[PDB]
């Protein structure tokens, strides 16, 4: 004899009907006929028994706020079998409202219906009065109202824009009412942002796919499963992204950022990735508008390598060498940006448009000043982004050139007034970076008489020569000696008693502006001779030394002088005029300072 | 000894505070309070609170609702009702006069949150309305 | 039959009181009475033996020096029961020398009296030979001294005072002696603060209670157990702060601030919690005055939100907007501090009293500059805290209007006398913050000439324009055009060679005040033509550069120019004189400085 069935089982479906199912006898080697009896305790009552071979059942059109008691027995199928005992009797309660169905979840721009089926003291109202509100907030449009029948109202939505979250909620409520007067019950319209972008990138070995994507609307719903689900096509992404029949799930790590990042390799570089989020729920599952990439094409651009820069030879341009990048090998235009080399870097920018040209050159001020330069680039038709800035480029202080000018001297006497042969001590001072370019190795004093004629001494890099002046004339000029040669600029002075006699001052005056400023002006007579400039010479009055000199041009009348002068010492100022024939006679003032 | 003053400020306060910080929970200001809504019926909604028995055994169900319902913030907002209620106790007194003191789990759990945010925004109405008549002379 | 007690224990009170206890038997289902059976082993031997119904037995007047020995045996104390066995016997012995009390806790103010029973060679000396002395320093007054007994002395401290601590010792250390005969016994007299300010925050979301407090006082006694005591009563605080019997303790830790802090959680936000620090001390147990809070009126006042400072166009304010913390409720006071953005801030501070004015409007010196403002608010009634000051809000650097005047400018003539197309360089300065009010966008020079009629052309940024005059006259305006629009009063100068030769100047000399200052003096012919203003050109004379000018005005005869004067050089002194329809003949004198 067959056990009575077991484990009954009962659910209100979301097209509004009921489906029965209960658990068969496992032990039992031979077929079951269940008969299975429901007392609808609706609005109208009907007690009604039917029979099933299967453990499944459906009744259909529920009406509201009925009462269900399901009982089943169990037989033997084949042969003289006896019918089974009851189950268990079960009870359910409907409610004034049924909905078709109760809830949906989907994702935007769909196309989502409901119908209604609404009681009014046991009295199903008509479709015509069965009207909708979501969330309590206003009255749906009568164009997407529909009558399936009397009874079952329906409404509908198209072009689903996504809920804009109200709370904490993650759907829209609804309620069915006849007009003014309903119901508890809720229903449920789970739409999101499902429209994602995912931002994925070729590493700079081209060995790597990192793909990253912000979950910021899931994390609202729980109990949802949520992976990366792709499919990988041949060659190149077709122009409708879709999900092919084939689809494989990814594991991915979340950041601190709160992105979940997926990490590919090797990597298919022509193979396209038609790639989504499978979001996997009770009630249903999402996805993700499947997007198609290509890798090639999402490469961050590599900088320029090998770079070399040089100040150019006997032109002083910048020039910069540097290899392309291996990837890509499409053509780049190169911005290069330069400066000094400092704390901070003068940036200005170089465009470069041929691929071909590795190296390159440009105008700097100083010859031989450090340098920061880095290069970059982008792909021709800019379809890509701009590499990471070359390694800094540094250039080596190194003379160029020989030196373009020499430097300014003077003439020290030393000896008796009366006796021809007076020691001539010629100071001058060390060239800065603006004609001594950015080094000098010697000085050579070239002399030049009519008796000795001219013969050059090697002084090194002392800044004083003291030399025995005996002929009537005597010329002397000074070359500045670099790694290279000879300063090409190189003033000439000449020493000649008769000439010695010869005044080109007028006039000449001292103010003292400060303690470190004394301000000089003089009055030239008409001069004769070729002049170049003059020399001033202040000193202490009435001493042997303090000595100093200073080279004036001989076209103006101003002359500031900055040194540390002493208040309480008078000092005497000594104007000598330069000749091409030779030194003039100098114009002798005493002046505080 | 009491200073019944500080009391009604205090009060005022309170029940002002608390519409406030539930008007933070942004999801209940859309919903129609007057709308009805069958079912709830049990709730004690808008429904004449003229007596000060009747606002007590109004706040005694509120507080026995609230107590069942799982949120945080609506437990501390339940210990402000208990305080609530303990002063209204209090003004009773200075007044003299004496104050004596199921389905919800079936609405609870066939529709939590349509049961929730209705209770909540009459629970606003309630407090609005002892609020509107705190001061037409009230009495036991 | 019941079993023989158990658990014997005997004790001394302070008095002199002998405590003799038992452990009753909780098997038995009867009450017992106990035969209890002491042998006092004093200077006399005594034994006795007394029934009593329950557990406890006392002995009044302990022998000193003396031995006691107890015994306990139990019977039924209904029906006919049977005496159980006798027990274990416990054996004690007392000892000689007697404070009545040894010590005493107390405050300021008190009536603390002091007794002594001092055993000098095994004898009680009288009192009138027992002598109290203040930590073996002071003796004390013998008016404090009373009679008791012959063997008891006695003293007394009415109103006391604060025992100050000395080192380590907080309390007073009294020693009664025979005399100058010491014993090494002495009493504790204890006095110690216990006043502590706490102060108590109440979270930001109303669901926690977090207090901290200093025990910056009771940092001074160590082995004694110091916690925090706290009572709920049910609705508020007591009017009168007291202890309620009931009360528990509260677990608080100390942080690194130097306060303990402990937090209730979740909160009963109207039940009112009296707390106080109570000190188990070996003496008794010290309590603060019992301080009740109603956590609702200690809740934290948030640092107010959203705060934007910008400038407002048209008016010049300094414009601050915000929106109120969620909590508290009651009426605010807001603070304002606000300066110039840098590393050094000079803070201004304003306060507002009414709560409803989210929006304010502030005076700054410097309308134009970024500025750096923060925020912070208080309870109106101040029962609370002073928030933290806002994050820092800069203001953007908008226009406030157009200017008011119009930029000084002058001509620079380049080219040939006779060659009639000269250019005018125009060279003007910037306004300043009081004209341009926040800053000139551009500059227009807007022409004007009998044949083009009025036509502009944009400047720029530049404050220098050459511009090619060909016709015999033309009409300048420099416009500076802000964000809105151009400056209101502007100046017009108009270039024309046939009245460029009118003269204006009678008399011109110029006087060298210092090398920094120099007076120039000038009278004026009568002018026919509308002489606007003048323009004091200086330049080195006999030069070409150094060349610069000032607009002064026509109405005034002395004038001072300040510069860095060279006295070497002589100065061309052109006094300009400008009229309405164009520039006059300079006057010009030579002069040094």
């Amino acid at each position: 004899k067959p056990d009575p069935p077991l484990g009954l089982h009962m659910e209100v479906t979301d097209d509004g009907n009921l489906k029965i199912s209960w658990d068969s006898q496992t032990m039992a080697p031979f077929p079951l006929q269940y008969q299975v009896k429901y007392l609808e305790n609706s609005t109208i009552v009907r007690e009604a028994a039917e029979i099933v071979s299967a453990t499944s059942l459906l009744v259909d059109s529920v009406l509201p706020g009925s009462s269900y008691e399901v009982q089943v027995r169990s037989k033997r199928l084949d042969g003289s079998g006896v019918w089974s005992d009851w189950s268990s009797p079960q009870v359910f309660t409907t409610q004034d409202v049924v909905y078709f169905p109760p809830k949906i979840l989907t994702s935007v721009g769909s196309n989502a219906s409901f119908h209604c089926i609404y009681k009014n003291e046991n009295q199903i109202i008509s479709s015509k009065q069965i009207v909708w509100w979501r969330n309590l907030a206003e009255k749906i449009p009568e164009i997407q109202y529909s009558i399936v029948s009397d009874r079952v109202s329906k409404v509908t939505f198209s072009n689903l824009k996504a809920t804009r979250p109200r709370g904490k909620f993650t759907y829209d409520a609804v309620y069915c009412c006849n007009e003014q007067a309903c119901h508890h019950r809720y229903a449920e319209l789970y739409v999101i942002d499902v429209n994602i972008n995912i931002s994925c990138e070729t590493d700079g070995y081209l060995t790597k796919m990192t793909c990253r994507w912000s979950p910021s609307t899931i994390q609202s719903l729980v109990g949802s499963t949520v992976q990366l689900r792709y499919h990988r096509r041949s060659l190149y992404c077709p122009d409708s992204p879709s999900i092919h029949p084939t689809s494989e799930p990814k594991n991915c790590v979340l950041q601190r950022d709160g992105f979940y990042e997926c990490v590919f390799q090797p990597i298919f570089l022509l193979s396209g990735y038609t790639m989504w989020i499978r979001i996997n729920h009770s009630l249903g599952s999402l996805d993700s508008p499947p997007t198609c990439v290509l890798p090639d094409s999402v490469v961050k651009p590599l900088p320029p390598s090998n770079v070399k820069a040089e100040i150019t030879v006997n032109t002083g341009l910048l020039k910069v060498s540097w290899e392309k990048p291996v990837f890509p090998e499409n053509n780049l235009q190169f911005q290069i940006r330069y400066g000094l080399s400092g704390k901070e870097i003068q940036w200005k920018t170089h465009e470069v448009f041929d691929a071909k040209s590795k190296s390159a050159s440009l105008l700097v001020s100083d010859l031989c000043a450090v340098y920061v330069v880095q290069v970059r680039c982008r792909r021709l038709d800019g379809l890509g982004y701009w590499s990471n800035w070359s390694s800094p480029a540094y250039t080596l202080v190194m003379d160029v050139k020989v030196p373009m000018r020499g430097p300014e001297f003077w003439r020290k006497m030393d000896g008796d007034v009366t006796k021809k042969e007076r020691n001539v001590t010629l100071l001058w001072k060390p060239l800065t970076k603006n004609d001594s370019l950015c080094s000098v190795r010697r000085y050579v004093v070239k002399h030049r008489t009519a008796h000795n004629g001219t013969w050059s001494e090697d002084v090194g890099n002392r800044t004083n020569l003291t030399f025995l002046w005996t002929e009537p004339a005597h010329t002397v000029t000074v070359l500045a000696v670099n790694s290279l040669g000879a300063s090409l600029v190189n003033f000439n002075l000449t020493f000649s008693w008769p000439m010695s006699k010869v005044s080109a001052v007028e006039s000449l005056s001292a103010y003292p502006l400060s303690s470190s400023c004394v301000i000089l002006s003089w009055t030239l007579s008409p001069d004769d001779y070729s002049l170049l400039y003059l020399v001033i010479e202040w000193k202490i009055l009435n001493e042997d030394d303090g000595m100093k000199w200073l080279r004036i041009p001989s076209n103006v009348k101003k002359f500031y002088i900055h040194d540390n002068f002493i208040p309480i010492e008078k000092y005497q100022f000594s104007l000598y005029p330069v000749f091409m024939e030779g030194v003039g006679k100098p114009k002798i003032i005493n002046g505080f300072t | 000894g009491v200073p019944i003053q500080k009391v009604q400020d205090d009060t005022k306060t309170l029940i002002k505070t608390i519409v406030t910080r539930i008007n933070d929970i942004s999801h209940t200001q859309s919903v129609s309070a007057k709308q009805r809504v069958t079912g709830l019926d049990f709730i004690p909604g808008l429904h004449p609170i003229l007596s000060l028995s009747k606002m007590d055994q109004t706040l005694a169900v509120y507080q026995q609702v609230l107590t069942s319902l799982p949120s945080q913030n609506v437990l501390q907002i339940a210990n402000d009702l208990e305080n609530l209620r303990d002063l209204l106790h209090l003004l009773a007194f200075s007044k003299s006069c004496s104050l004596p003191q199921e389905s919800l789990d079936g609405v609870l759990e066939a529709s939590l949150y349509s049961t929730e945010v209705v209770a909540l925004s009459r629970l606003q109405g309630s407090l609005q309305d002892i609020l509107q008549q705190l001061d037409v002379s009230p009495e036991c």
